[PDB]
Formats: structure tokens, sequence, C-alpha cells
């Protein structure tokens, strides 16, 4: 898997690939690996598949009736806090890492990483196991104040470069974007594909 | 085992191989491994046998209690999560790979569910030992919006590639097709090895077995 | 009539009689009087006999280095408190290393005792303390009661007679913070003096004093040890 | 797998005299080839006539020291009196056998005075078991101390040896030399050596120098 | 209606009451007054802490407690009771934070506390809080919020509050005041003037008032009013009164 | 909770709050079960307060599985605990046998849940008393459970406001060899007998049980069983 | 009814009140603390010369230099004598030493106000005995004197049962701090003499004297005539 | 936590006259990937006293959680009563040794500098529950390189000036920047005096690669 989140003026851009895998054998060639937590909160999943669908499972229901309650949308920090704590208190049982992206009226577009129980703000952040081959790309490619145009590119070019690599990655591109106004549903086909170096 | 759904223009084709295997012996020739859930939802398991028997038959009782109580018709997706919630909690200790297929008032939905919980929405999938031989031919001939005679017979070649190549699965074609007015559940649809003769001259005549003792207990 | 039995029944008038029955059991108590000067904090109670051939009752007992407490009703309540306060002082020393502070075991001591005055078939404490303590904010008199509220006291008493020495306290006040240790354990005899009948005064055998302050940890003098401080006094 | 223990190492030895009882150690704690701190001296003062050594697991000497602490004023608070040492010993091997399948990994030893103003020193294992010694060495470089306490404190393999009572004098020269050839051949062992000295007056201090590497 | 259906929150009577939650709103009502004021750049509360003795020491028995450092308590009732929600109240907070990563917001903490409050007004097994409070709060995101919870476990919002023997005569008062328009330096001299105000120095004895503010000029923090601006306070409403 | 019974002798030896609870049971609407030759039916009176009740919303006659069905008299609300549990129990029974419950198993089962509340601590007996009709081994059956725990297997019989009247109208109105289709007629004359007002197919509720299982009767099946009426 | 945990309007609770109304019911146990040792000294009330007065032991060994008297409800009784061996044996067993006569008294009387309906684990009314601890220890000889209530006191000499009283009253007249203990022994036997209704005899009464050296001692029929004699 | 996920490197502390002085890298290693090059591992507990962390760092934010709401907890009772250095190192030890025996420690190594009634506090707690005080810490692979630069200019003057304590743990970033391979140029000093707690940050100390050429 390669996920994706990267923050610009109004909300997120969270991107993944669409493998689905059994060792070597792929199993899905075509999973949306962004699950929505609520409207305008977003998460990207990584690692057991039933690890991760059980944290989102999960979240989304303590954050729907956080929300209700609050009679407010609730925070991003608030959605990252709820995946970041079932992440941190059941660490030695779950082999999953759950980005949390969204959007707020308080602090509008943010970026989280919730690796094994832990919370930090990032402008972006990757994911999976198909990051490790792109984090010299993202070092170099990664310019502030990106429009989510810009954005998109920057998720699309970073997952096409680790799909080609990773074994565990491919198939297709889903990018997503969330800002006041909603959310925004892209699909980039294994077909268009941005193409680089594959030698 | 090979399990395959297809999904078609009026509904989900469930397909299904009869051989039950213990360790390198065929023990069952014909098995069903076609489990009604709801009269409109029907599932595949591949794996431990009685895991796959016991998890579908809870799920096809909670369903039950389910529509009893709602007084409607069940999603496809009560029984995906009803199933998932409960593999996870044993942590893939409960072996049931399972294929479930079905018609709601949202339309024909096929699921793979897996014995740790995870699942996802597919167009067409394949579980069990001969599951690669049913993808490959799925992969290789499917189109959505297929008519009901041209999905019939995919899902036939799909569960009959698994038949021959894999030698964890065998005996007859089972399959099940929903649609909108019901599910028409077609045994032994194929059979891809015509009846087995043979010159058969074992019997015994009466007395040659060495017979000790006799007791007779009329009823 | 009704509103009699349990604490949980809320009387018409917005009372629990089982409350205010339970500091029925305070005031029956023998004396006890607690003031503070600048640098100590002083307990003084009077110990009755149960006949000449029993002895004193023990009315002061330790809690901690820095804290000492006087008790007045069920003294089979007041052992069950001591060792909670004991208890809890024991647990700040073992998890931080420095002594509870005296408002904060006040505190929880407040709380320990609220629990039951709103449970069926529970009742509130029949004891009521008077705390003497040292800590970073200097000395402290506290008072505890049945009903669960407790008092920041620069001078008390509670218990049999107890309205007589509380005039001597309110009437003697202003000394008291400048006053030397002799002079502050003096004033807590007068007070608890006149609790005491008109012929009957302090003795070397009714007499109990308790010490706590800036580098006193909390002693208790009972007999002769009592004597240096009684032989100042001298009136009514 | 991660381990609940480690060796901080460190040396402490006690004696029992007519009227005293020494208690002594060094003040080095370490770990692998580093050295934690120089002034990590391991004797605790429990009542003005009992002293107790401890080396092993740092973890293990604090948690004990601060539970054997806390149980002494339970005991005051409870019996009006402060426990004797023969009732600390007693105690304190019910409070290590109470980690029998998860052990205190500690060496005690108490040292202080008896109901009748002598000497007394007890020697217990990790585990909770104890007796009453004339004298004993734990830690780190126990067992090179050890046959010279033997020899030189309980006259022992000595033939036509008049056998002369240890004074306190006598007695703290020799943890005084013993503790020198300790931090000459221990790598544990060493910084400065801390003896406490118990007696009907009460408890002193001594810090002698030993070697910094 | 002294028939038995009185003696328990898990019975009505027959005119659809529940006369143990209403005894124990009958204890708020004999004990002293307290009371909230919310302004536009925060909420002020001022108590009228009657002295039962001359003896106990000034500020013993503080009948306004920090329940968050952005949210306050104020009671009138039985202390002990309010002292025990005030735990409850803390801890309820400190949950929202371990829990969310951010302050507890202030409608929020009422509305769990208040059923905390509510759960004691159905059972035989334990009895209704013989107490109301108030709770304030501001931060720039919320504005300045001030909330009351009663015996029953009702939590309404306020823009003016009060609770305890002068609950009506305080109401009087603080309707004349326009605290929409005004700060918590203003308003503080006029949560002085009417407790001064509904006072009773012939019924009762001497009183201490505890003042208490959270707004824009403390950053959003619960704290005391200074000496310095409590003691002007005091001032002005002393002077108010002739 | 409370962990005293509240159900006890009294001096004469009567179970006082169980005859209370049949109480509960003989003020409610009137209900119907008859046992045809090839069948059984269930009829209520389903007579609501007003015409803004929306009639189709909640039903009297419930299904428990695919071949037992249910109708009571009394209580209401306590009527939906019980269809819970019945329905509970009967996949309890599927689960561990592979075979429908037997009609007398689940009233059995049923009805020592209905023993519990009288004799359980803290807790009343339930207000009502169940009609439960099911077709097992080819064959059909009708039994009642009551308020204490007790049943009874019935040819035909009637609950609820004027039972009296009902059961001695059945008694000689019809007997053994009933059609289901006959059946029908009688349980709705039976519930004519005491019904105030204009019987239409939306304050009537029927119910039958046969070789195809149990299912409630749809209103324009009702309307033309009235159409003969 | 009102609950086990009901406070009297003066404060006291109804159950421990009624517990001490039962000990007026008991037979008649004296203790005189003396500088030589403790005098523990109890009438059996013996209603049948078929019952064996050997069976009737009102008069307990605790620990060798601990002893215990008893009155009210002698069932009660058994269960805390039971809890004060176990408490002196943990003592030994833990810290390898005895307990003070105060300790023991103390381990007994936290018992006293455990007993409760709502919340518990599980007595569910108070004692209905009164106890006498005669021992000796560092403090010398010490007798303590504990009722329902829970509360223990000191004494030098202290009388209880149905004729408490009356006991005590003779006590105030003939105890000295300086009394040898023949002499507390003589004047237990007499004062026991004139509150029972039965006469005095070997077979009648229990003794028992604790002093340092010789530890607790239950008198013999034989030492119980050589008494009467005198 | 019986394996941890992202961990920090050393943490050093030394004692001035008037003060403390704490340093950490930036950095949250898994395994040899530098994954986080700019995260906090010091943290200002209450006024007096601050704590860096050395090991996993997911446990570390989660004692920064507890912590963090225990000194609230205080604050809200006002009483003038606050937690020392020392009573934060004392909870900070019951803490480690008690999840270290229920088999499930918190991974990390500790330093705790304060600053209360004019002493200085320097404390290091371990996983194990191994508590100490000294004059200079240094926990990791700092233990090796940085203790013996402390302890060498500790030797000659014992007593520091904030300025020599500042300069002298600038010295020893350099030093550990060159030698550990799980550190990064990118750190914090946070220093602790009368005034109070004061965190700085990012800071990189200058390098100097002329050896290449020799
Ligand atoms: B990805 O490669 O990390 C992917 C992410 C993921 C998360 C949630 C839901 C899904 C699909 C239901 C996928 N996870 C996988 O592909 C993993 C295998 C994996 C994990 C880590 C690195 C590489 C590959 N898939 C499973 O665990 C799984 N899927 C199907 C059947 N059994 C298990
Ligand atoms: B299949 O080959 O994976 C098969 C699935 C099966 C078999 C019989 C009935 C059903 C109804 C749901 C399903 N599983 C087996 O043959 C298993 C062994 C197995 C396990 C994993 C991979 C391949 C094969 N066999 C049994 O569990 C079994 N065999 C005979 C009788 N009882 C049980």
């Amino acid at each position: 898997t390669t996920i994706m989140a990267v923050e610009f003026d109004g909300g997120v851009v969270m991107g993944s690939d669409s493998r689905v895998s059994a060792g070597e054998a792929v199993v899905n060639r075509v999973f949306d690996k962004l699950s929505p937590l609520h409207e305008r909160i977003y998460c990207a999943l990584s690692g057991s598949a039933a690890d991760a669908q059980a944290v989102a499972d999960m979240a989304a229901y303590q954050l729907e009736l956080h929300g209700i309650e609050l009679e407010e949308p609730p925070l991003v920090l608030a959605a990252a806090n709820v995946v970041r704590n079932i992440s941190y208190k059941y660490r030695e049982d779950l082999s999953a890492h759950l980005m949390v992206a969204g959007w707020d009226q308080r602090e509008g577009g943010q970026v989280y990483g919730t690796l094994g129980g832990m919370l930090t703000r990032q402008p972006f952040a990757i994911g999976g196991s198909g990051s490790t081959f792109i984090y010299g790309y993202v070092d170099a490619a990664y310019k502030p104040g990106m429009s989510p145009e810009e954005c998109r590119r920057f998720t699309t070019d970073a997952i096409a470069l680790a799909m080609s690599r990773d074994g565990s990655s491919g198939g297709v591109i889903y990018l997503v974007t969330i800002t006041a106004a909603g959310v925004d549903h892209r699909v980039i086909l294994g077909n268009e594909l941005p193409k680089f170096y594959d030698e | 085992t090979t399990i395959a759904g297809l999904v078609f223009q009026d509904g989900v084709i469930l397909g299904a191989d009869t051989r039950a295997t213990n360790d390198s012996v065929v023990a069952d020739k014909s098995c069903e491994k076609i489990h009604f859930i709801a009269p409109k939802i029907y599932c595949c398991g591949a794996g431990v046998a009685a895991d796959a028997e016991m998890t579908t038959r809870m799920v096809a009782s909670k369903m039950e209690l389910h529509a009893l109580s709602t007084g409607r018709e069940p999603r496809v997706a009560t029984v995906t999560r009803i199933l998932r919630q409960t593999l996870f909690r044993y942590q893939g200790h409960v072996g049931a790979s399972l294929i479930v297929g079905g018609v709601d008032l949202t339309g024909p939905q096929l699921y793979g569910v897996h014995p740790h919980g995870s699942y996802s929405r597919l167009p067409f999938t394949a579980l069990g030992s001969g599951q690669d031989a049913a993808l490959a031919v799925l992969e290789d001939r499917f189109q959505p919006n297929m008519t009901l005679e041209a999905a019939q017979g995919l899902l036939v070649e799909a569960v009959t590639a698994g038949i021959l190549g894999d030698l964890g699965s065998g005996g007859n074609v089972d399959a099940c097709v929903i649609t909108k007015t019901g599910a028409k559940l077609l045994r032994t649809l194929s059979s891809p090895t015509e009846p087995v003769k043979r010159s058969g001259r074992y019997h015994f005549v009466p007395g040659t077995t060495a017979v000790l003792t006799q007791t007779v207990k009329p009823l | 009539n009704q509103y009699d039995n349990d604490v949980t029944v809320w009387s018409p008038q917005g009372r629990i009689h089982q409350i205010e029955y339970a500091m029925e059991a305070v005031k029956q108590g023998s004396a006890t009087v607690g003031l503070k000067s600048k640098t100590h904090a002083v307990l003084v109670a009077l110990k009755r006999a149960q006949s000449e051939l029993a002895a004193h009752q023990k009315k002061i007992l330790h809690v901690d280095n820095h804290i000492g407490i006087s008790i007045a009703g069920l003294t089979a309540d007041a052992r069950l408190l001591c060792n909670f306060m004991r208890q809890e002082c024991l647990d700040s020393r073992f998890v931080f290393d420095r002594p509870l502070p005296v408002s904060r075991l006040v505190s929880l001591i407040g709380s320990k005792t609220q629990i039951p005055t709103q449970r069926y078939g529970r009742r509130p404490y029949g004891v009521g303390l008077l705390i003497a303590g040292y800590d970073d904010m200097g000395p402290h008199i506290f008072q505890t009661c049945p009903s669960a509220n407790y008092f920041d006291c620069r001078a008390m008493s509670i218990g049999a007679r107890s309205q007589s020495a509380r005039t001597y306290l309110e009437r003697h006040m202003s000394e008291f913070m400048e006053c030397n240790l002799n002079e502050l354990v003096k004033h807590g005899l007068r007070a608890l003096r006149e609790t005491l009948p008109a012929e009957q005064d302090l003795t070397t055998k009714n007499v109990s004093i308790g010490i706590v302050g800036k580098d006193l940890e909390f002693t208790i003098y009972d007999d002769d040890d009592v004597s240096p401080f009684l032989e100042g006094l001298e009136e009514r | 797998r991660f381990s609940p223990y480690v060796f901080n190492g460190g040396t402490i030895l006690a004696i029992a005299g007519e009227d005293f009882a020494i208690v002594a150690s060094d003040t080095r704690l370490s770990e692998g080839f580093s050295i934690h701190t120089r002034d990590s001296p391991k004797c605790y003062k429990l009542t003005d006539k009992t002293v107790i050594g401890c080396s092993g697991f740092h973890g293990d000497c604090l948690t004990l020291t601060k539970i054997i602490e806390a149980r002494l004023k339970m005991y005051k608070h409870s019996n009006n009196k402060a426990m004797t040492t023969g009732a600390i010993a007693a105690m304190l091997s019910t409070i290590l056998y109470s980690r029998r399948f998860f052990p205190y990994y500690v060496y005690n030893i108490i040292g202080g005075l008896d109901e009748e103003g002598k000497g007394a020193v007890y020697s217990f294992d990790p585990v909770g078991s104890y007796q009453r010694d004339s004298f004993k060495a734990g830690g780190s470089a126990s067992a090179m101390l050890q046959p010279l306490l033997d020899n030189q404190v309980g006259f022992k393999n000595m033939q036509n040896v008049e056998h002369v009572p240890l004074s306190l004098d006598r007695a703290m020269r020799l943890v005084k030399d013993v503790f020198i050839s300790a931090a000459e051949r221990d790598v544990y062992t060493g910084d400065a050596l801390r003896i406490c000295i118990v007696t009907k007056e009460g408890i002193r201090e001594e810090t002698v120098s030993l070697r910094k590497d | 209606i002294g028939t038995g259906y009185d003696l328990s929150a898990s019975t009505f009577s027959p005119d659809g009451r529940v006369f143990q939650v209403e005894y124990a709103m009958k204890a708020v009502e004999n004990s002293s007054t307290a009371i909230g004021i919310r302004c536009k750049d925060g909420v002020v509360f001022g108590v009228e802490k009657l002295v039962l003795s001359k003896l106990y020491e000034e500020g013993s028995n503080k009948r306004l407690f920090n329940v968050d450092r952005h949210v306050g308590m104020a009671v009138a009732g039985l202390l002990a009771d309010a002292r025990s929600l005030a735990d409850i109240a803390r801890e309820e907070a400190s949950n929202f934070r371990s829990n969310f990563g951010y302050n507890i917001p202030l409608k929020h903490l009422a509305d769990r506390v208040a059923m905390y409050v509510h759960a004691y007004t159905l059972y035989s097994a334990v009895r209704p809080f013989g107490c109301s409070f108030m709770l304030g709060s501001y931060s720039v995101n919320d504005g300045a919020q001030l909330y009351m919870i009663d015996p029953s476990g009702v939590s309404y919002g306020y823009w003016g509050c009060a609770i305890g023997k002068a609950r009506q005569a305080a109401k009087t008062e603080i309707e004349k005041l326009q605290m929409k328009e005004m700060t918590c330096r203003d308003i503080v001299k006029e949560v002085a003037k009417i407790i001064y105000i509904v006072h009773d120095e012939v019924k009762d004895k001497a009183f201490e008032l505890e003042l208490s503010w959270v707004g824009e000029l403390t950053n959003g923090r619960h704290e005391i009013v200074p000496k310095d601006i409590r003691e002007e306070a005091e001032k002005y409403a002393k002077e108010s009164l002739k | 909770g409370y962990s005293f019974s509240l159900t006890t002798f009294s001096p004469s030896g009567k179970l006082v709050q169980i005859e209370y609870a049949l109480a509960a049971v003989a003020g409610g609407a009137p209900s119907v079960g008859i046992k045809a030759a090839n069948g059984v039916v269930l009829a209520t009176e389903k007579k609501q307060k007003s015409i803004l009740y929306d009639e189709r919303s909640v039903h009297k006659v419930e299904p428990i599985t695919k071949h037992i069905g249910l109708v009571y008299s009394g209580m209401g609300p306590d009527y939906r605990v019980l269809v819970h549990r019945a329905r509970k129990l009967a996949q309890q029974y599927y689960l561990v046998y592979q075979e429908p419950i037997p009609t007398a198993q689940l009233v059995q089962r049923v009805a020592s849940v209905m023993q519990e509340y009288t004799q359980s601590g803290g807790v009343r007996p339930f207000g009502v008393s169940l009609l439960i009709c099911g077709w097992n081994e080819g064959r059909p059956y009708l039994f009642q459970s009551d308020p204490s725990g007790a049943y009874f297997a019935w040819k035909a019989t009637a609950m609820g406001k004027n039972y009296v009247n009902g059961k001695t109208f059945l008694e000689k109105r019809y007997n053994e060899d009933l059609e289901l289709e006959d059946a029908i007629h009688t349980a709705i004359l039976t519930l004519k007998e005491s019904f105030e007002g204009q019987m239409t197919e939306d304050n009537i509720e029927v119910g039958i049980c046969n070789e195809a299982g149990f299912r409630r009767l749809t209103p324009t099946e009702v309307k033309d069983y009235l159409a003969a009426i | 009814d009102r609950g086990v945990n009901t406070f009297s309007p003066e404060g006291r609770l109804f159950q421990v009140e009624y517990a001490i109304e039962a000990i007026k019911l008991g037979s008649t146990a004296i203790g005189i603390q003396t500088s030589e040792g403790v005098c523990l000294a109890v009438e059996k009330r013996i209603t049948s010369p078929l019952m064996e007065p050997s069976s009737i032991e009102k008069i307990v060994e605790i620990d060798a230099h601990i002893g215990c008297a008893m009155s009210g409800l002698i069932a009660d009784a058994k269960t805390l004598i039971d809890k004060a061996r176990v408490e002196t044996q943990n003592h030994w067993f833990t810290y390898n030493e005895t307990m003070t006569v105060e300790s023991v008294t103390q381990a007994v009387s936290n018992l006293a106000l455990q007993f409760g309906e709502e919340d518990a684990d599980a007595m569910s009314r108070p004692f209905g005995v009164a106890l006498l601890f005669g021992g000796v220890d560092e403090k010398g000889p010490q007798l303590f004197h504990m009722d329902p209530s829970g509360t223990f006191v000191q004494c030098d000499a202290r009388a209880i049962g149905s004729a408490s009283e009356g006991a005590q009253s003779s006590l105030q007249e003939v105890y000295h701090k300086s009394m040898t203990l023949k002499e507390a022994i003589k004047s237990s036997l007499i004062i026991l003499k004139q509150v029972m209704e039965e006469k005095l005899n070997a077979t009648n009464i229990e003794l028992a004297t604790v002093q340092p050296g010789q530890n607790f001692h239950m008198f013999t029929k034989e030492e119980l005539e050589e008494v009467i004699k005198d | 936590t019986q394996n941890p996920m992202v961990t920090g490197t050393s943490v050093l502390g030394v004692k001035f006259e008037g003060g403390v002085v704490i340093a950490a890298d930036m950095l949250g290693s898994y395994g040899s990937l530098a994954r986080f090059r700019n995260i906090s591992r010091i943290m200002r507990v209450n006024n007096s006293t601050m704590l860096g962390a050395s090991g996993d760092y997911a446990d570390f934010q989660y004692l920064k959680q507890v912590l963090g709401q225990m000194v609230i907890d205080e604050e809200l009772l006002g009483d003038g009563h606050s937690y020392s250095p020392r009573a934060i190192h004392s909870w900070l030890t019951r803490a480690m040794y008690s999840r270290r025996s229920k088999m499930n420690p918190l991974w990390n190594t500790m330093v705790i500098g304060g600053y209360a009634d004019g002493e200085s506090f320097l404390g290091y707690v371990d996983m194990l529950g191994v508590a100490y005080e000294a004059p200079s810490l240094a926990t990791g692979y700092g233990a090796y390189l940085a203790q013996p630069l402390l302890r060498e200019v500790l030797e000659k003057q014992p007593v520091l000036s904030q300025t020599e304590a500042r300069d002298l743990v600038e010295r020893c970033m350099r030093v550990l920047y060159y030698r550990d391979a799980r550190s990064y140029n990118r750190f914090q000093i946070a220093t602790v005096t009368e005034k109070g707690v004061e965190i700085e940050g990012p800071l990189s100390t200058e390098t100097n690669w002329d050896i290449a050429h020799m």
C-alpha cells in the first residue's frame, strides 16, 4: 500500500493506491483505501486489512455519536485522537496505520499521523509499504503553498512512483479533496498514471 | 475448494465445487458449499468446513431475528458486517473464507470476507484452494452487465477450471442465481466428470465371512 | 417520623435527619480544642474515664509526621477514619516522596465521608475530627463532621460543652498568631477548662496534648509529659 | 523479549560487635560498562537502631526500600512502638517471599542493635531466606570480602591465636581496608565507601574515598 | 404529600410528581445566594458566603471551584453534595481531553454532569443531590457561556442566573443590567452590588463575598478576582447601598 | 436491584400478583384461536382510539419463526418482550437440532420465562396471556400460556374482553373436521360477538398457519372474509 | 422496620445500644490488674447436674501471655476468640514476636462496626459480647475491657455481665494499686460469691492468673478448692 | 510496549549555578530510517520541572498526556502547593517500575531537570524504574559519548555558569551528531531557572569536514 495526505489553504488532498495482497497474490486490484470517518473527515488505510477496517469502523462510530452530542461536526484533532487512542491502546495486537486528514471551521485543513499510537500534525505525510521508496522524492518535490491541483499532482506522482517500485502497491490511484464546500472523489486509472523512468 | 461470485445485469451468481478433503483423501464427493442466509442472500464457504458451516448458520439465524423485528428484507451490508465483526473477534481462528452474494433494495452485491474479518465489495471474486484458476477465468472473460445465460456460463467455467486444476477441488459445479424476484438454487448445474463406471464383481457368497457370535434383537 | 430512618430520605423541609442524628454523636463526645499560631498547631483534649478504675480514653491519635488528630464521637468510626488518613499519607510519600498537603488530606476525608450520605442502607460517619498539621503553608487546624462538610479554622472546639471553649477561643483569637508554644498551649488549656464543670479542674490524668510545627513532628503528651504545660495555669 | 532486570552492582558489608553494628557500602551505580553515578550509597536508615544495606537491581532496591519505610510507619501506628531489628528482619523475609515467583533482585544485610543492646546482623537472599550473623558481605565483591571476614573477623584457619573480640575502631579499619581491596579487583565497586555505625547513641555516617576507575 | 408517595425517587405521587427531588430542591432554596452573569467578553461569579463563625479562616468553605482550567463552578445547597459534583465535573472534563485532545466545550460538560445528577432522581437505592450549580467558560471559538443545573438534572444556558434564598430578588436586579454589552471589569462591580442588595443583615449574620471570573481578560482561564479588583467592587457595593 | 420476590402466597394460599396479572388479561382486547383439521387461525380486535392511528404500523398477530405464530390479550408492551424472547428461543433450537422447533417445545420454553417473573426478585408477572399456533410433524397446534407460566393445548379458545361468552360460542358453534377456510370465518364471527362498531379489514387482525408455515392474512384477504359476514 | 446502621436521635446506632443490653443477660465476670499479674474470674452459671462443668469455657487462652474473659452471647464470642488467636500467630509469623495486650484488644475491636445490609461482601448485626483481656507484656500486667461499640479501655479492675453494677461497686471499695495478686484473687472470689444466686464451688466458677515468668494458667479444681478454703 | 516503533536517541542534562539545562534532537527513527526529523522530545512539566525522553515516541506522548493532566489537576486546587521537580521524578520512578512489573514497560529513558528553592535538580528514570540524581546525565549512546565530556568539565570546574553550561551542551550535541548514527542536526535546548522553564529550538551545531581532505 502507498497512502499520502497533503494540507493546503482550504483543506486536504488524500491519496492511495488500490492493491490488496495476500503474500505475492493480488486479492483485490481496485480497493479504495480512503475511508470516510465523518462528512469532511477521512482516513487512509494501511497494514492489516482486518485491523484497519476494524479501527475505521470504531472511529466512525465514536465520531458519529461525538458529533451529534456536540451539535457540530467533530474537529479533525478529535478524529485524530479517536483513531490514535485505539491504535495506542491495542498497539501490541494491531498491525495497521490509519492516517487521518480532513477539514474544520476552527483549524481548517489538517493532516495527522497515527503510527503506532503516536500523534503528529504534518504539512504532508506518507504511509504504507510503498512509502519507503518515495521518501527522497517527496523530500525533493514538496514545496509549501501548493494549490489543491498542485497537491493532487504531487500526490498522484508520488503514489505512481511508489506503485511502480512496490510489489505490494499497484492498481489505480484514488484521490480525495476535502474542503469547506465538501469532498471530491477522483480516480486515476492504471492506463492514465503519470509516466517516469521505468527500466 | 473453488468458490466464486459474479455480478450480472439482473443479479448475482454464486458457484461452488462439491469436494471435502481430509489430508489428500477425498472424504465427500458432493458436499453443499452454497448456504442460505436469507431468501435473497446466499454465502459460499471455504476453509475449515465446521467453521464455514457454523458461521453461516449463525448469521442466517441472526438475519431471521433481524428481518422478523424490522419487518423488511435483510440488506447484504448487514450480513457482511455481522460476519466481519464475529470473525475479527476470533482473530482468524475461525477459518471461514466467504463469498456473500445477494439482492436488497439497493441492488445486487458481491462481497469477499476473510477469516481475520477483512472484506471487499467486488464485481467478481474467488476464494479457496482453487481460487486462482477461477480468478483467471473471471479476469479473462468478465464484462459488466452480462446476461444471466452469459454469467452462468462464465461462472461454470470459472468453478470448472478450479475443479480440474486444484487437487483440493473436484466433484460437480453447484450454482445459485439471485435476482430481484428471488433465488434459484441450481444444484449440480454442471458435472465436469461423466458418470464413473467400473466392472465391479465384488459379490461375497453368503457365509464366506467367518462369524463367531450372533445375537438377534426383534423390534 | 418517616424521614428519620434512612440517609437517602429527604425530609419535606430539605433536611436529612440521619445526618443530623450522626452529628449528635460528636456533641456527646468529651471536649477537644485545636488552635494555631504562626509556627505551631496544637490539639488539647479532655479524656473521660468510664469509672475510677478504668483509664482515660485516648482522644488524640497520630496520622503522619506532619499530621495528628483529635476525635469526638464513635471511637470505631474514628479508627476507620484514622487508618484511611494514615494510609492516604503513606500513599503520598510512597508515590511523591513528600508529605501529603494537609488541605488535600481533608478534601479526601470530605469526599470519602460524603459517599455513605447518598447511598441506601449506608450511614454517615458518627465521628467529628480536629486535625493539626504543618506543610508549605505553615500550620493548620481543620474540622471535619459526620455531615461530609469540613472547615479551615484559626481555632476550634467540638464535643460536650464545647460552646464554652469556643467563646474563649473567639475572645482570645487575636493573641494566637504571635503566641509562643507555651502560651499557645495554655490558651488551648484555658478553652478546654471552660467546658469543664465549676467543681472540676484540669489534671495530669484527664489532659492530653498534641503538638506539630516548624521544627517539631506531631508529638503526643499525656501524663507527666503534660505536667510542664499545666504548671503555668493560674485561675478560675 | 524484554527483561525486567538489570545488574547495577555495588558491595555491601555488615559487622555485629558487642555494643555496635556497622553497615557499609560503595557509592558506585553502573550498567554494562557504564557508570550511572559515583554518589549512590547503598545504606538506608530505618530506625535509630536499625540500618539496611541493599544491592543488586536498583529498581528493586528503590522499591523494597520505600516498602520497608512504609511498613515501619504502619507498624508504629498499629503498635505504638518502633520495630525492633529482629521484627524488621522477620518482616523483610515475608516481603521478599511475597515475590517468590517474580523476585526482588536485592541482596539485603540488616545491621543494628538487639533488645540487649548488642550488635545484630541479619543477612538475606533475594527470595527471603535469612539468618543472624556475626558479619557478612553481599553485592558484586561479596566473594572477595567474605573469605577475609571469615579469617580476620572469625579467626578461621588460625591455631594458637588469641581470640580478641573486635572493637569499633578495629572493625572500622577492616571495613576501610576490605573496600580498598574490593575496589582494586571488582569493576563494579569504587568511587567512595559509605559507612553507617549503629550504637546506643544512634547512627553516625563516615565517607572514605575509593578508586574512580 | 406525606402518604409514602414522597419517600423514594423511584415513586411518583398521584399528581405525577417526584417529591424526593422537590425536597432536595428545598435544600438549595434554604441555602445562601450565588449569582452568575454572562457579558460581552466573559462570565463572572459572585457568592454570599455567610460567616457561620468568627473562628473560621478567611476563605474557608470556598463555594467557587475550578472544574477545569477554563471552567468555573458556583454552588448553593448541601456543600458535601456540591463538592462531590465538582469532582464528577472535573473528571468529566479530564476524560474529554484524554478522548479528543482538547478542552471540553461548556455545553457538553453541562450536559454530561446534568445526566450524572439526573441519574440520582430515578431510584430508591440513591438520593438526589441537594444542590444547584452554575458553570462558566470563555473561549474565542465558543464565546462566553453560562449554564445552570438543578437537583432534577435540568441544564439550561443563561445570560444571568441566581440560585438560593434570594434567587428571585437577585433576578429582578440582574434584569436591570444590560450585560450583553458590558465588560468583566464593569460586571464585577455590579455582581458585588447585587449580592450586597439581596443580603439580609437582620436575619443573617456577617458574610464574605467570593468573586471569580473567566473571560478575554484572563485568556479564557477561570480565576479568582484579584484582591485589588475585589476591594474596589466591595467599596462600590457598600457606597451604592447608601 | 430488589433481590426479593414481589409475588408471594396470601394466607389463603393464593399467588395474588398472578391473579391480578390475569385481571389485566381479562380486560384486554379479545383474541381467538381455532385449530382446523388442515391448519390454525389466530384472530384479534385491532381497533385503535382514532382515525389518526396508522393501523398498518404495529401488529398484534406476529411471526416467531417460519412455522410458529402468536397473538395475545392484555399488556401490549409486555407481549413484545415475550415475542423477542420466543423468536430467540426458536433460533437456539434450530441452531442445535437443525429442525423447526416443535410448537409444544416453543410453548414450554416461553412458559418457563413467564414462570420466572412470578418468583424472581423485584419483578412483577407479565400482564399477558399468549395464544401460540404452529405446524409440525404434519399436524396443527394451538396453545395458550398465561401469566403464571401454565400452558394449555386448545382445539379453539377466547381471551380478553367477553372471553366467557366467546368460549361458549366456540364450543357450540363449531367442532372437528373444520377446513381452515371455515375456521377463519368462525374466528371472525366469534370476534363480531364482542366488537362495538363496523368491523373492517383495518380493525381486526388475522393470522393462519398450515403446511406452508405461518403468515398474517393481508387486509384484502380479510376484506373477502368480511364480504361473507 | 429500620436499617441495622440507623442512628438514634441521640447519636448512637440502635443495634449497638441493644447489643450492650444483651450483655446485661450474660454471666458475671471480673478482672483485676496487679503489679504481680492479672486475675480473671467468671461464674459458669450451670443449669443442670447432667451438664459437664468442664464444657463451659468462659476464660480462654489467646496466647501464652494473654487470656480472655467473656460475657453475653457465648457463641458470638467464639468467633472473636478465634480471630484473636489467628491474629497473634500471623503477627508471630510476620514479625517473630508476641503482641502487646492492647494490640490484641485493638485487633478484635476493629471488627465491631463491621456489620450491614446494602453494599457488603458480611455480618448482619453486631457481636452481643463484652471481653476482658488480661495479660503481661513489656508495659507489665495489663487488663483491657471491650464492648460491642468497638470501644476498648485499659482497666485496673472491671466487672461485666448481669451483676456488673454491684460487682464494680464492691471492686471500687477494695481495689488499691499496690494490692497483691493473692488479695486480687480473694477479692474477685468474695465478690463473685456475693453476686451469684447459686453457692460458689470449685466446679461452679473459673479462675485464671497471668503473671510474668509463670505465663497464662487456668486454675484446677484442686487449686480452686484450696483458694475457696481461705 | 514490548517492541518500540519510533524512537528518540540521547537526552542530555547538566546543572549550572541557578538552574538546569537539558538537550535533545528532534528526531524519531524507525530503525535506521530518520522518519520524523522535526518532533519535540522535551516537555515543560510545570514552572519548576522539565522532562526529556529517549526511546519510544508513542509512550513518551502518553506520559506527556498523563503528566500534563496531573499538573492541570493540581492547579485547579490553587492551595499554594505544587509538584517539586523531585516529586515529579519520584512519581515517574513509581510509574516506570509499576509498568515494568506488569511486564508491559513504557519504552523510555528520561531526564528530569528542575529548579526549586534555589536548588538545581537533575534526575534519571529508565523503563525498569532505575532512578538516581547526578550533576550531569546523558541517556542512550550519549552515556558513552557526551557523559565523558560533561564529567571532564565538571571535574575541572564543578560549578558552571548558565553560559558555560550552554556551550558545553552545544559541544556535546556536535559530537553526538558526528558519532551517533541515529541522531539529526536539529535539536532543542530547554532551560529551567528562577524565571521558569524556557524551551529553545530548532537549533543546529555547525559542522567541520576538513578531515575529508586528509
Ligand atoms: B496495504 O498493502 O497495506 C493494504 C491496505 C488495506 C487496509 C484496509 C483494507 C484493505 C482491503 C480490505 C487493505 N493491506 C493489504 O493489502 C494487506 C496485506 C499487506 C499488508 C501490509 C503490506 C503489504 C501487504 N492485506 C491483508 O491483510 C489481507 N487482505 C486480503 C486477505 N487477507 C488479508
Ligand atoms: B474446501 O476444500 O476448502 C472445503 C470446504 C467445505 C467442505 C465441506 C463442506 C463445506 C460447507 C461450508 C465446506 N474444506 C475442506 O475440505 C476441509 C479441509 C480443507 C481446509 C483448507 C483447505 C482445503 C481443505 N475439510 C473439512 O473440514 C472436512 N472434511 C470432511 C468432513 N468434515 C470436514
